[PDB]
């Protein structure tokens, strides 16, 4: 079985714990527990075939931007999550990509852009707008809800299908 | 004069030992009595019975969560968070106490325990007491905490209160 290594990044309270734990338990609390750092595992049949996913969810806490070399060292793909209501998380967005392609020394990085937070009547972030920067970053988009589960499956499952492609490079 | 106020720690049930802290409530009054009523009890609600959730070797041990006892929870006796009163007092090492909290005037039950100098803290997290006695006690939780903080065994706050 082939195991896949995805990092899930963006800005505090984005969502990535609420993503991740949606995908790997089914299962969506509105408390903030703010992350250290956490590690999943789950096998899922994608295209037919079953993969084996290594989720890192990582800690959107600003302080500490100078520690997250050695996790983009290790990822083989990440997950760039903004929260469609909060506009400086869609700038950071730009930040986190930069520091990936710095670590990895490379452009072409396995990646999936996530507007998450869909379910909410309060967007401040056009969905046009994040089209176009993933459009320019050359990777897909996808807009989530880890409360109605709305795309969840999808950005994982999308990130997966962009590192199988590029492992057959 | 400084309240004084005592942890009961206990590992799976098993005693550990007393932690004892002096809060500063020369220079953070209204930080120092939230701590020292949840340490009482006397408000009905407070630290006994509770967790040390989050133990990271080389930091810091981390509790305070009488509410949820999951992390997320807690509350101040001020209601559920409260404003930073000040930054005076800084992370000099360790012993120092201070306020857990989620953003700027966000201080509501959980706190921390240095085991090192975390000056990066500094102006981010209220400072308002010390490990008096027993700091030994706090160095030995930390054979229970892990990388990300989760506990190896459950390190529970089995009784406290308030020395004369
Ligand atoms: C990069 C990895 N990382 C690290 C980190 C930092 C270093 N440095 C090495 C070089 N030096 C000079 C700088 C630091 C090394 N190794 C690691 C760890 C061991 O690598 C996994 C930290 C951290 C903190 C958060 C997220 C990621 C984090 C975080 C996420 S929420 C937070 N902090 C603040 C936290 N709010 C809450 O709980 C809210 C829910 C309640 C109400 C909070 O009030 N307190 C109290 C103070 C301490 C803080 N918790 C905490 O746990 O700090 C952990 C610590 C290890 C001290 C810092
Ligand atoms: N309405 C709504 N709330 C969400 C959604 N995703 C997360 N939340 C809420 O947003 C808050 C933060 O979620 P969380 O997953 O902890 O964010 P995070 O990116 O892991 N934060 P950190 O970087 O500090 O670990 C929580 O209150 C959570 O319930 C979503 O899709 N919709
Ligand atoms: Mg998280």
């Amino acid at each position: 079985m082939t195991e896949y290594k995805l990092v899930v990044v963006g800005a505090g309270g984005v969502g990535k714990s609420a993503l991740t734990i949606q995908l790997i338990q089914n299962h969506f609390v509105d408390e903030y527990d703010p992350t250290i750092e956490d590690s999943y595992r789950k096998q899922v049949v994608i295209d037919g075939e079953t993969c084996l996913l290594d989720i890192l969810d990582t800690a959107g806490q600003e302080e500490y931007s100078a520690m997250r070399d050695q996790y983009m060292r290790t990822g083989e793909g990440f997950l760039c999550v903004f929260a469609i209501n909060n506009s400086k998380s869609f700038a950071d967005i730009n930040l986190y990509r930069e520091q990936i392609k710095r670590v990895k020394d490379s452009d072409d990085v396995p990646m999936v852009l996530v507007g998450n937070k869909c379910d909410l009547p309060t967007r401040t972030v056009d969905t046009k707008q994040a089209h176009e920067l993933a459009k320019s970053y050359g990777i897909p988009f996808i807009e989530t809800s880890a409360k109605t589960r709305q795309g969840v499956e999808d950005a994982f499952y999308t990130l997966v299908r962009e590192i199988r492609q590029y492992r057959m490079k | 004069v400084n309240p004084t106020v005592f942890f009961d720690i206990a590992v799976d049930g098993e005693p550990l030992g007393r932690v004892s802290f002096e809060l500063f409530a020369d220079k953070v009054p209204k930080t120092a009595e939230n701590f020292r009523a949840l340490s009482t009890g006397e408000k009905g609600f407070g630290y006994k019975g509770s967790c040390f959730h989050r133990i990271i070797p080389g930091f810091m041990c981390q509790g305070g969560d009488f509410t949820r006892h999951n992390g997320t929870g807690g509350k101040s006796i001020y209601g559920e968070k409260f404003e930073d009163e000040n930054f005076i007092l800084k992370h000099t090492g360790p012993g120092i106490l201070s306020m857990a909290n989620a953003g700027p005037n966000t201080n509501g039950s959980q706190f921390f325990i240095c085991t090192a100098k975390t000056e990066w803290l500094d102006g981010k997290h209220v400072v308002f007491g010390k490990v008096k006695e027993g700091m030994n006690i706090v160095e030995a939780m930390e054979r229970f905490g892990s990388r990300n903080g989760k506990t190896s065994k459950k390190i529970t706050i089995a009784d406290c209160g308030q020395l004369e």
